[PDB]
């Protein structure tokens, strides 16, 4: 999905120097709205690869992709492709790679406070317009897991604050904007979990020589076409039309 | 004594809240009822009216 | 570019940029001008102070308010002000941003026309649009029926609005207001003891005011209450010691919204005139306008004020119709949030009246179809 | 292929696929126009509500009905009406689909050419029939013989026909029907303190009068009932609330069917001209015309009609002859089945209009003998 591009510098000489990597057009979509025959990023099903128990104990994950809500709208599994050793290079790699394991640790524990924002639900006050927590056992797991305050957290997104003039003021929300906040949240921090990761490969790819003038190399989806467009296939095309 | 009022504010508004959600559910299914026996109270006035005038009839 | 969304409101001017979450200056609309001779030789002291800055000089100086209820009525500060604001607060030049404006209903066309032509003119705004506290305040409660009671501190109206529609011959307006609030609060402050006179003690009146006073569920069981305990006496720290202490005069205050004959005034209270423009609309949308009560303005930030607006409808309203009240937390800036989607609409970009517009058609042309 | 059966009737538009059991689609006749002007920007309201649409927007639109009495007297709106039931209600392109049209006895040829004129020109359908509204009725009875009493909501009338044989000259036309008797009723509910004047609440009245109103089986003693005890009055609950109960009122409002003189007409009570219509036949066969009456039509849903007119039509007959009504419970939407019923027909395939026929022909095509 997202738009790989490369490039390839060079030296005062014409020699190869070094190499730089972006990325771009990133979709956030998939992670949260999956088409029904269609399956999310195979991050989240590679996680749940039962060959490493340690992860799945550490950080209390449901072994089971059906009670999850994220996933199991879409497609549960197909088989694509065999995650278990795909997973294994991935995380050989990354130990080869510059960076420890804490990071990685990290990482995955980032992408499974990810997974249980779907847990999360509200309730409507009986009296009031303004909409409160019901459970809160994910809400205590995820606040945990990110170091943070459940009950912080919770008012947050029950009572966010806003700066007006120069005092701070609290905003009434709703289910259905809680539930829209709490997504936009999960499809930033993914994005921005990405891009930190290429940033970090492009430093660790990056060597000491000049960079002069470069060639590019551009990697983008094609003009996919199916019988249910949507949304996303509306943005991949017009792309592809510029 | 603030704290210590604080924190029988917050105890005393989670108990009313959780009386608050059960009072709702109990109007709610009695006001299902309500409609309930309306319409059956409708309907036996107005076939015991259609019935009558085919006595009288 | 993007546009401007400027409230000028009455005892608040608050403006920002569209698509904002919340304007970005907000200060009290005051014109204040030195009362004594001065003696020092070469401070320069400037002959007059505008904006919250007069609050600092708020002890030698005369402050004036350039609007009464709405109604401009001493349009040279109303140009200081937008001066002021412009170009001290946001820092930004009125040549190349469309202005939105906020005016009230049932306001002289004068004002409006002079409003327009000191925009286009003075300040050469690119375009500019004026519109209703009612309906900014209605897009800014994620609504789109309902009836809406503004009460801001000049002047408190109620408007329904049906999917869209509003009902002129329904909107009602009543001069009561938070200024009326703080000269009765002065009025009934000295039974006790305390003198409030001069213009510079208004602002003492109306902190006291929002910090202290608060709406009655009941008024005899209180009033009966505060007869015998004095459980509900308060203290106030003024700006130079000697602490107040006010009793039952905190929620008599607030009061003259419901018993407008405190101060006497003819008309009834807010909630009897809330029920009677219900009841001048269509008898098919009266169930409606009922659920979907908003409030908005910064004089309903009463604590206690909605429980009581409820209770009175409900004892108006039919025992069989459910009487909800929409009190958001950000009553105040409901309309400028409002103003802000107004203006960050796409299919807005064409309602506003350009320079070639008001050239050709002159002053006048805001009483077109370009509301 | 299927062929569409549409009933405009008049304040109920009723259609569905031949061959069904019932009409798949109901809704009202009424068009609707916003007559107010709309604040919020950017909704987009269309400037025509049509069909049940119009019914949950009653509060800000005013109704008009295309059809006055029978005939059409606003043709925009009645296409409107047709493309909103061929496009929306059943959501089948009539591009090929033949269409049964319904319609009252004796109405203005003009009328039946236009409606030809307009479903062959605008929504080219392959070929479209035109039948009686009262012949329909008699299919959907299982019978062959007898009269029918069709009373809508526009026009009443009566249709003699003997095994099979229709009797053009005793037919009967008369206008009362239920719009009228709608009107009777707001009319006389102002003597009890309710005031019913806009078009929306119309609706409202037309509720009560379908909910409460009934039929007596003797006029005087009903009344001295009624002025003697209170055990008639029922209560209703509008829109709003403020429960009203109605007494006396309950059944004078379908009384005006027996007695025109209560709205001014002249004409003659339904049972008289349906006797008339009786004895405007042959000799040999009124003995089956009064053994077979056919009821249908909404305003003949009345609680306790049949036994008045039965008791009135009994009471002007001969005593040696035998009275029975039919009156089945499905009453309203007999003329959709019986012409349900005639579209399945294998033998009336050969009875159509085709397009062909009419290019070749003119419009003048419905009223030669090619009917
Ligand atoms: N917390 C509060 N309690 C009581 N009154 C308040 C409070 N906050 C503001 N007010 C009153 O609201 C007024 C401000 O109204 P405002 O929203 O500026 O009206 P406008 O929008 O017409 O300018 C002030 O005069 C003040 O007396
Ligand atoms: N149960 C009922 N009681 C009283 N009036 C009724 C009842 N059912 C239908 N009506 C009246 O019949 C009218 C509908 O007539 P309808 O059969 O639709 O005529 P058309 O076929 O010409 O449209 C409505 O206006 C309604 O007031
Ligand atoms: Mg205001
Ligand atoms: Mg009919």
């Amino acid at each position: 999905r997202f738009g790989k591009f490369i490039r390839i510098h060079f030296g005062a000489t014409g020699k190869l120097a070094s190499a730089d990597i972006e990325t771009y057009l990133l979709e956030k979509s998939r992670v949260i709205f999956q088409l029904k025959a269609e399956r999310d990023y195979h991050i989240f099903y590679q996680i749940l690869s039962n060959k490493k128990p340690e992860l799945l104990d550490m950080l209390l994950i449901t072994n089971n992709p059906y009670d999850y809500a994220f996933i199991s709208q879409g497609e549960t599994t197909v088989a694509s492709i065999d995650d278990a050793e795909e997973l294994m290079a991935t995380d050989n790699a990354f130990d080869v790679l510059g960076f420890t394991s804490e990071e990685k640790n990290s990482m995955y524990k980032l992408t499974g406070a990810i997974m249980h924002f779907g847990n999360m639900k509200f309730k409507g006050g009986g009296g009031g317009g303004g909409a409160e927590p019901d459970g809160t056992e994910e809400a205590d797991k995820s606040a945990y897991l990110m170091g943070l305050n459940s009950a912080d957290l919770l008012k947050g997104l029950c009572h966010p604050r806003v700066k007006v003039g120069n005092e701070y003021v609290t905003k009434g929300q709703n289910v259905q904007q809680v539930i829209y906040a709490t997504g936009a949240l999960a499809k930033a921090v993914y994005e921005r979990m990405f891009n930190w990761m290429v940033t970090r490969i492009n430093a660790t790819l990056e060597t000491k020589q000049p960079r002069q003038y470069f060639i590019g190399v551009l990697d983008i989806a094609g003009f996919e076409i199916f019988d249910f467009n949507s949304f996303e296939q509306l943005c991949i095309n017009f792309t592809n039309e510029k | 004594e603030a704290e210590k009022a604080a924190d029988e504010s917050e105890r005393g508004m989670k108990v009313i809240e959780s009386r608050a959600q059960k009072d709702e559910e109990k109007m709610e299914i009695q006001e299902i009822q309500l409609k309930e026996a309306k319409h059956i109270a409708e309907d036996a006035d107005r076939k015991y009216e259609e019935v009558a005038r085919k006595l009288v009839i | 570019t993007t546009a401007l969304v400027c409230d000028n409101g009455s005892g608040l001017v608050k403006a920002g940029f569209a698509g904002d979450d919340a304007p970005r200056a907000v200060f009290p609309s005051i014109v204040g001008r030195p009362r004594h001779q001065g003696v020092m030789v070469g401070m320069g002291q400037k002959d007059s102070y505008v904006g919250d800055e007069a609050q600092s000089k708020r002890g030698i100086l005369t402050l004036k308010y350039p609007i009464e209820h709405g109604i401009i009525t001493n349009w040279d500060d109303m140009e200081k002000i937008w001066h002021h604001t412009f170009y001290n607060e946001l820092r930004v030049a009125p040549e190349e941003h469309p202005t939105l404006l906020t005016e009230a209903p049932l306001n002289p066309k004068a004002n409006r026309e002079k409003m327009t032509q000191i925009m286009f003119e003075t300040f050469n705004v690119p375009a500019m649009y004026v519109a209703i506290q009612a309906v900014l305040s209605l897009y800014a409660s994620g609504r789109t029926t309902g009836i809406v009671l503004d009460s801001g501190d000049g002047v408190t109206h109620n408007v329904p609005i049906y999917e869209g529609y509003a009902l002129p011959h329904a909107i009602m307006r009543l001069d009561l207001a938070g200024r009326d609030l703080t000269d009765y609060l002065m009025k009934i402050l000295t039974e006790r003891g305390y003198s409030f006179v001069t213009t510079a003690e208004r602002e003492i009146v109306r902190d006291i005011k929002e910090k202290l006073c608060y709406v009655a569920l009941d008024f005899e069981n209180e009033m009966a209450t505060a007869a015998s305990s004095s459980s509900l006496e308060k203290s106030y720290e003024l700006p130079d010691g000697q602490v107040i202490t006010i009793g039952n005069e905190r929620f008599r205050c607030p009061e003259t919204l419901f018993q407008p004959s405190f101060i006497g005034m003819e008309s009834a209270g807010i909630h009897e005139t809330t029920y009677n423009s219900i009841m001048k609309c269509d008898i098919d949308i009266r169930k409606d306008l009922y659920a979907n009560n908003v409030l908005s303005g910064g004089t309903t930030m009463y604590p206690g004020i909605a429980d009581r607006m409820q209770k009175e409808i409900t004892a108006l309203a039919p025992s069989t119709m459910k009487i909800k009240i929409i009190a958001p937390p950000e009553r105040k800036y409901s309309v400028w949030i409002g103003g802000s989607i107004l203006a960050s609409l796409s299919t807005f970009q064409q309602m506003w009246i350009s320079k070639q517009e008001y050239d050709e058609a002159g002053p006048s042309i805001v009483h077109r179809k370009c509301f």
